[PDB]
């Protein structure tokens, strides 16, 4: 049934956004809500549309200058905070710029500040010649038009290519919004505007990941193997130029089907590029993933020939930490797609129960996904907020929370350990090696010694301090 | 002769900004006072991109909310979404007492009218929960200007007259007011002794000591500030106010003496022996109470230490520091007590003109005898910028997101001020004071040591220095 | 799956892991008040070591020599002990307590101490009449044991001679405490703890002080505080805390035997376990309750190696070496942080102890992984097993190790003694639940830095 906590008596209407599934009951009259205003004041989890385009998406590309047309905390706030590397020095991570928005720009406009701002960049950074601009909230609220800029700086300096986002973030909801604007803009102005050279008969792109401790060049092992080359990787370990041929792929392949579906459903409904969903988190998924994209080249026997390989490498290990997994309870609190890649595969591959998830921004879409593929007795919540995390805990008393590093270190006050279910604890966490990575983190988090000790109150002549006895694969 | 210029940024943009922007420094004043909540009228991101920078550098969750406005109040305003932020607190947090409503860039563009939408809920409130009484505190904290510098500032001062204007002067405390300004938990820890060991009452604005809560057997949290409402109410009736960062708290202070009549007395920040010796002659001289001779003894300790590296280690070894201005302005000088040579200042924002008047830049320019630059609204580029085109520096002392700079041009760095999320500890550690003094510098020559290792650089010397 | 003791496959010793042991007994004497060590042998076995203390503690401690000679070589060095008795206290108007310290010299040839003993006693009281020196004897040839077991005979020689000519008196209420060979900064954490448990302890030797001021009066405070009065009050004690089993354990014993005077012999407290042991000890022989303040330091530390052990810490492996209790203690500290000691190195001859410490079999029963314990070790045996390919990722020990991790790029944190290549350690706790915690946050620490050196995914030290 859907649920009415506690802490939610005088916001009920959050009843309509969290889901207890029970036997026999037919989940398409319990949907949750989503993708629907936050409530303020909740302590939602919610960031803004800016972080979607620019942190989540644009910031990965590891050679383009990340121009944010703003007052200077919107760039300060995307700085040092993401784990996406790069094979060029990490150049996304190392710089963030700002345009340093003052009051006269509010008050006269910030066109020429933001036009002096894409010249300084150039000219401090010669051998970077591709930037994307974003608004944020002020510049959107006084109009300042940063396509026309950009057009002036692409015609003073041919050597260039600017891409802009009109992403303020007070734009939709959330992070969702900023996904959408660059998807749609990307494929409107950018796609189609160069070409490379195709050095395979078999190619693709990978659309929705994010090198995530390097998740992407962990898969890219896979391709090379099997011979296919992708054009684009949307956006990991990426460049904006090969963004710029993504019409050229005979396959699309998306993982992250909520940030990136636009993108590949413009690209499908334009060109022709079928769009095949995968999940590249787990096990048997992964192989599930490589024999249909196989399937779909007609290179089934390389297939078999990498997933023997590696499940010979690597089943062994996951096995060891299936054994000790097994019946552990798992809660996951991070974007949304993950809840709906890893509810069923943690399940299936280490033996873990999902008894509770929540998305920050996910669409009735990912609810519907979550809700196939998740366990009865589990609760499924959209937009939560950090007193249901405490009603929650107490509920289902997880083993192991998979979350962001604030919640981790809250929850930590309660004797509960937790993976970093966003930038990961030891990555990557993709393909056949990274769930065996994600498994041996789950491990090391809930068999740990300073659990046990953190609950020995010394005071009381009743208790001892136990040692625990722990493994390795 | 030696030359102390004040120069500013000479782009107009920014490439990897110092500090953040206003709104952040204000739920960082926030944070601190118990039972508060602050509430931040904007977009989501201005919440919840702070609430991670807090997590970055303490490890620790801190309590912020969101008005979350979205495309609706955006263009018709958003007086509804604080004055229903401000409601959905109080019902969901039964003890909260205070909450900061701290404008973004947003809702100053829009303008939208704090102090009305404060009236709506003072009614609403007073109506729905007869027995309770919530302060809210407009803070004004538009971030096309200042810094978070700035906002902390701005949020400390609107938070004292909004408590202060309610309960007025009283019964005098015999205490003293304390601004330590942006400091870590273990600076807090040394200036409670500090007032223990000298037999003086004080309260210290915001006790931050907290923060570094237990683990604990029953699975209480108690991450929380200290300072009360109370506390704060009280700063009307103290003896004097102590204002430890002339950009950090010393306004709250000015306010106090216009409004209260409480002698307000600003010291250069305590980085270093001499400026932490005339912060005690002045408690001295405001109490009547003598320094003690614990306070003789850990002063003596910590020069001990110090002579161990001064002339072996750091004479001669040119040192960039950037931070919040109090910290950079005391480091130089705690630097030059141990023979270093702070030849680069950097200083983030756009207040230079407070700056240029700054009574410690006069000491240090009749004091170097070295060319000392001091860069005002600087970003990390500016660092960056002068290594690539020749400065020769030995060490760099800053927060962390200036790290990669420090990595990839192989110069030790020493993490100074917020946020020092790349290395553990930190925030338990003082840097004022004499301990302070003496952490630092032996932080200092560890940083060198393991760096002379790392390049050979003669590191058969580590043994009998 | 095993934890085996093996010797050192070598006759001889490439880089010792410890001194001999005068330079221990010299370690003991030093942290007695109007205390010189006078060291009977030849001049080298004093100002060698008078160095060692200057470069751990970056001070001078007064140690004086014999200056053994051809002649006493050939004829006997009593009268070298004699003169160098009367010279001391002739000059060093304050004096009160001499440990007289045999070397390998002096062992061999074979001089009578306790008779120089005699006519030194016979002497002073005929010179001095209104003063008491108290003349220890301390055998301390070389070619046995270590300084470990030269500080644990000199606290026992100077306990016994002490308290052979005080005797027993009132009882005091006070505990004693044995914390062994520890910094200062472990001196000041169970200073404390007790005043926080409300105990009265004694602390054998106190040696706080030895982080001395540079005072505006230019006095030289640098000396050890425990007295005369403080070691002959022992006997009245209501127990004894002995904390190490090698480093004063032995001088617990005698004062139980002698003074029945119940000795209590605990986990020497590295990390939390044992830490909280040591506290239940505490409690059960005083009768006095665990404070909250100790509750509440315990879980600040506990959070804080939360923050590194799943990670950065876990399957992580390190090699330990220094005094057997450090390194067994340390050992335990690190698994209760998913650390994996495989490897831990004792410098000396005592294996048949080793082989029977009750520590062993706590590991042997606890670790999921192989640990190595060499006995009798070197420095070379743990350069020579990283030759041959033992993967680490971590030395603790002290600064006599340095060059193995720097040239094998292994991270290294600096524990035991001498600690002189990295300032300040000295003043910081190791043992205790704030020790947990710093020693935890300097393994971090430099792990950082290594990855930071290394470029080994250096943009991961962000969001952890
Ligand atoms: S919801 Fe998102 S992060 Fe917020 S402002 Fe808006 S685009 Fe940006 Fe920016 S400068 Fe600071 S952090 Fe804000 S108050 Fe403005
Ligand atoms: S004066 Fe010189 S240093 Fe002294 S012993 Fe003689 S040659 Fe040697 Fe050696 S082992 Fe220890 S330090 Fe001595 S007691 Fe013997
Ligand atoms: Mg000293
Ligand atoms: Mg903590």
């Amino acid at each position: 049934p859907m649920v009415l906590l506690e802490c939610d008596k005088d916001i009920p209407e959050r009843q309509k956004h969290i889901y207890l599934k029970a036997p026999n009951e037919d989940t398409r009259e319990f949907l949750p809500i989503a993708n629907a205003a936050t409530i303020p004041g909740t302590l939602s989890e919610r960031g803004c549309a800016f972080c979607g385009a620019k942190l989540v998406i644009g910031g990965v590309l590891k050679d383009t200058i990340q121009m944010i047309h703003g007052p200077l905390g919107c760039a300060y706030d995307t700085w040092h905070t993401k784990r996406y590397p790069t094979d060029n020095g990490h150049f996304n991570m190392k710089y963030v710029w700002s345009t340093d928005m003052k009051e006269s720009h509010v008050v006269f406009g910030g066109e020429k500040r933001l036009e002096k701002s894409m010249h300084e960049a150039f000219d401090e950074m010669p051998d970077i010649k591709r930037m994307i601009v974003y608004t944020t909230c002020p510049t959107a609220l006084i109009g300042d038009d940063i396509k026309a800029v950009a057009k002036k700086v692409m015609k003073d300096r041919p050597d260039v290519d600017v891409f802009t986002v009109e992403c303020p973030g007070f734009s939709g909801v959330s992070q969702s919004k900023g996904h959408h604007v660059l998807n749609i803009g990307w494929i409107n102005e950018k796609v189609e505007t160069m070409e490379k050279e195709i050095t395979s008969e078999y190619t693709m792109n990978f659309i929705g990941d994010f090198n995530i401790q390097g998740d992407t060049q962990l898969l890219q092992t896979y391709w090379d193997r099997l011979g296919i080359q992708v054009v684009a990787h949307f956006t990991g370990n990426g460049t904006y130029d090969d963004l710029r041929c993504m019409h050229q792929a005979q396959l699309n392949v998306v993982n992250c089907a909520r940030s990136s579906g636009y993108i590949a459903n413009e690209l499908k409904k334009r060109y022709g590029i079928p769009r095949l969903d995968i999940d590249s988190w787990g096990f048997n998924y992964m192989a599930e993933g490589i024999r249909k994209i196989c399937a779909f080249f007609g290179i089934e026997e390389k297939g078999e020939e990498l997933i023997a390989e590696e499940y010979a490498k690597w089943k062994p290990k996951l096995d060891w930490y299936k054994e000790r997994l097994q019946g552990k309870k798992m809660a996951i609190w991070t974007g949304g797609p993950r809840l709906w890649h890893w509810t069923k595969s943690v399940e299936d591959d280490l033996g873990v129960q999902v008894v509770a998830m929540s998305s920050k921004f996910g669409h009735e879409e990912d609810f519907e996904k979550v809700i196939a593929r998740g366990k009865e007795g589990t609760y499924y919540i959209d937009d939560g907020n950090e007193l249901e995390f405490f009603e929650i805990i107490d509920l289902v008393k997880p083993d192991v929370i998979f979350t962001g590093p604030r919640v981790g270190e809250l929850v930590k006050k309660l004797h509960i350990p937790y993976v970093n279910g966003h930038g990961y604890h030891n990555g990557p966490y993709m393909g056949f090696e990274g769930f065996v990575n994600l498994a041996r983190d789950m491990y090391n988090a809930v068999h740990n010694p300073l659990r046990h000790l953190a609950a020995v109150d010394i005071r009381d002549k009743s208790q001892t301090t136990p040692v625990i006895v722990r493994g390795a694969a | 002769p030696a030359e102390v210029k004040l120069s500013p940024r000479d782009r107009e943009g920014i490439i990897n900004p110092m500090y953040d922007c206003q709104p952040a420094g204000a739920q960082y004043a926030g944070i601190g006072i118990k039972d508060c909540i602050p509430l931040v009228h904007g977009g989501q991101g201005c919440t919840m991109f702070v609430r991670l920078l807090f997590a970055q550098h303490f490890k620790e969750n801190f309590d912020v909310a969101s008005t979350s406005l979205h495309e609706e109040s955006a263009v018709f305003g958003g007086a509804k979404r604080v004055e229903e932020g401000v409601l959905v607190l109080a019902r969901r947090y039964p003890n909260l007492r205070v909450i900061p409503i701290i404008t973004t860039c947003s809702t100053e563009v829009i303008g939208d009218d704090i102090e009305g939408s404060i009236r709506v809920c003072n009614r609403a409130l007073e109506a729905e929960f007869p027995d309770r009484k919530i302060y809210l505190a407009p803070v004004h904290t538009p971030s096309f200007k200042g810094s978070h510098v700035t906002g902390y500032a701005e949020c400390v001062k609107s938070v004292f007259k909004t408590i202060t204007d309610a309960h007025g002067k009283g019964q005098p405390s015999g205490k003293l007011n304390v601004f330590p300004g942006w400091v870590n938990p273990g600076d807090v820890v040394l200036l409670k002794r500090y007032f223990k060991e000298m037999d003086v009452e004080a309260n210290i604005y915001m006790d931050t000591e907290d923060f570094d809560s237990p683990m604990l057997p029953n699975k209480s949290i108690e991450t929380h500030g200290r300072t009360t409402v109370e506390d704060i109410a009280d700063s009307a009736n103290a003896l004097a106010t102590l204002s430890l960062a002339r950009y950090e708290g010393n306004t709250t202070g000015e306010l106090l003496q216009k409004t209260f009549a409480v002698p307000n007395a600003l010291v250069n920040t305590p980085y270093g022996i001499k400026n932490t010796d005339d912060m005690l002659r002045k408690i001295a001289e405001v109490t009547g109470k003598e320094i003690p001779e614990s306070l003789v003894r850990e002063r003596g300790i910590a020069l001990d230490a110090l002579a161990d590296l001064a002339h072996m280690f750091f004479a001669n070894k040119k040192v960039a520091i950037f931070g919040h201005p109090d910290l950079v302005l005391g480091l130089a000088q705690f630097c030059m007590e141990v023979e270093l040579e702070p030849v680069l200042l950097l200083i983030g924002d756009d207040q230079g003109n407070k700056y240029k008047k700054d009574p410690r830049i006069e000491e240090l320019k009749n004091t170097a005898h070295f060319d000392i630059e001091i860069v005002h609204n600087a970003d990390l580029w500016e660092l960056e910028k002068r290594i690539n085109a020749g400065l020769q520096l030995d060490l760099i002392m800053g927060h962390s997101k200036g790290r990669y700079v420090a990595i990839e041009a192989n110069i030790p760095m020493v993490r100074v001020g917020f946020p020092t999320f790349d290395r553990a500890g930190l925030y338990r550690k003082p840097s004022i004071g004499y301990q302070g003094a003496m952490e630092l510098g032996e932080m200092i020559a560890n940083a060198m040591f393991a760096h002379m290792e790392y390049t050979r650089n003669k590191e058969w010397i580590l043994n009998t220095w």
